[PDB]
């Protein structure tokens, strides 16, 4: 079967830039190439077929040149919603084949995180566990550092952390750092705090609470 | 108008058989070919094959030749993808898509059917409230969806009425082998007490449907 190799594997570009993904076939495929757009949590959308023809319904800012063995997909004026990974496909010979796709993320100005902390719920504690989650809301870039202190003592690998996909409108991230204990270990200590460091911050901001205080 | 609607996410144990469906409408079913594409978690797209609705004609890729079975039911304009014995390696998202005539690429896509093949027992989540905080500003509140298997779970706020500012984070796999995620929203502190916020958790596999009311503390 014909191997499709896209490149780069991923790239970052500011809004309003022109972006260019390339796609090369191990064998000649004429102009029988298509480009798809896949946004996170979504099914692929068809953009271009026969190398260069725009699919009925897709914005004029998408285009695709190339013939024979080398093809390229272009986005003239990059927009935030264009955050996605793009796949090319050959259909000159069975079996039809895709590339590995390339992730396009949006580059933007720095935005500081908004920090929130939630103590363990009363209900959860009855179930024998206690999870305290720290929320970093709407920040850029992605590189952020969370640190958990309990009774002022630094923590090592007692919290799992999760981050969203770039927001389709503001190219922003959010992440949740969850410190999980047993109700047992939870009762023993008093002060719970998470310290967030970020480029957008002139100095580390920390949100803290004292256990069992209404 | 052209629509490809697929059956719901499947959770199966290895050795079991599986049949997922794709219902076409808004076009002449017999005039267009239908195909399937698998996408394993985090990885790319794999062309499974393509088939005619009208007669026998089918075309599989090598990797899938004799590993799956495509078919169609012209009478209910539905197409199918089918395994005789699932393996854990089969878990992945499966899309059905329509082939544009005179070409070979896919016109329109189904929304996909998540397929999870595993021996780990299904477990329904537990849902706890993340409660917020002269006055005024921004308040954050959410819902902690703990210890469930497998993925996915679903979180809407106020039955879908509350959309913007909502963040449901990617599930995290804990050492217990169970999944945990959190869903949160930011709102004006003004609304705390006046508007009432409810998160709607739905973990299909365990028929778990929980509406949890998140109200301020004390």
């Amino acid at each position: 079967d014909i191997q499709m190799t896209q490149s780069p594997s991923s790239l970052s570009a500011s809004v309003g830039d022109r972006v260019t993904i390339t796609c090369r076939a191990s064998q000649g495929i004429s102009s029988w190439l298509a480009w798809y757009q896949q946004k996170p949590e979504k099914a692929p959308k068809s953009l271009i077929y026969a190398a260069s023809s725009l699919q009925s319904g897709v914005p004029s800012r998408f285009s695709g040149s190339g013939s024979g063995t080398d093809f390229t997909l272009t986005i003239s004026s990059l927009q935030p919603e264009d955050f996605a990974t793009y796949y090319c496909q050959q259909y000159n010979i069975y079996p039809y084949t895709f590339g590995q796709g390339t992730k396009l993320e949006i580059k933007r100005t720095v935005a500081a995180p908004s920090v929130f902390i939630f103590p363990p719920s009363d209900e959860q504690l009855k179930s024998g566990t206690a999870s305290v989650v720290c929320l970093l809301n709407n920040f850029y870039p992605r590189e952020a550092k969370v640190q958990w202190k309990v009774d002022n003592a630094l923590q090592s690998g007692n919290s799992q952390e999760s981050v969203t996909e770039q927001d389709s409108k503001d190219s922003t991230y959010s992440l949740s750092s969850t410190l999980t204990l047993s109700k047992a270990d939870y009762e023993k200590h008093k002060v719970y705090a998470c310290e967030v460091t970020h480029q957008g911050l002139s100095s580390p901001v920390t949100k803290s609470f004292n256990r069992g205080e209404c | 108008e052209v629509q490809l609607v697929q059956s719901g996410a499947e959770v199966k144990k290895p050795g079991e058989s599986l049949k997922i469906s794709c219902k076409g409408s808004g076009y002449s079913f017999t005039t267009y070919w239908l195909g399937w594409v698998r996408q394993m978690p985090g990885k790319g797209l794999d062309w499974i094959g393509i088939m005619s609705p009208v007669d026998s004609d089918i075309r599989y890729s090598p990797s899938f030749q004799g590993q799956v079975t495509m078919s169609v039911d012209k009478s209910i304009t539905t197409a199918y993808l089918q395994w005789n014995s699932l393996k854990a390696s089969d878990t992945a998202m499966y899309y059905c898509a329509r082939r544009r005539p005179g070409q070979g690429y896919f016109d329109f896509w189904g929304q996909g059917t998540l397929v999870t093949v595993s021996s780990s027992s299904t477990k329904g989540p537990s849902v706890f409230p993340l409660a917020p905080s002269t006055s005024g500003g921004t308040a954050a509140l959410g819902c902690l969806v703990k210890d469930y298997f497998p993925e996915p779970v679903t979180v809407s706020w106020n039955s879908g009425a509350l959309t913007s500012g909502v963040h449901t984070f990617p599930a995290v796999l804990q050492s217990s082998g169970l999944y945990s995620l959190s869903s949160v929203v930011t709102v004006p502190s003004s609304s705390l007490g006046t508007q009432t916020y409810i998160c709607n958790v739905n973990h299909k596999p365990s028929n778990t449907k929980v509406d949890k009311r998140v109200e301020p503390k004390s």
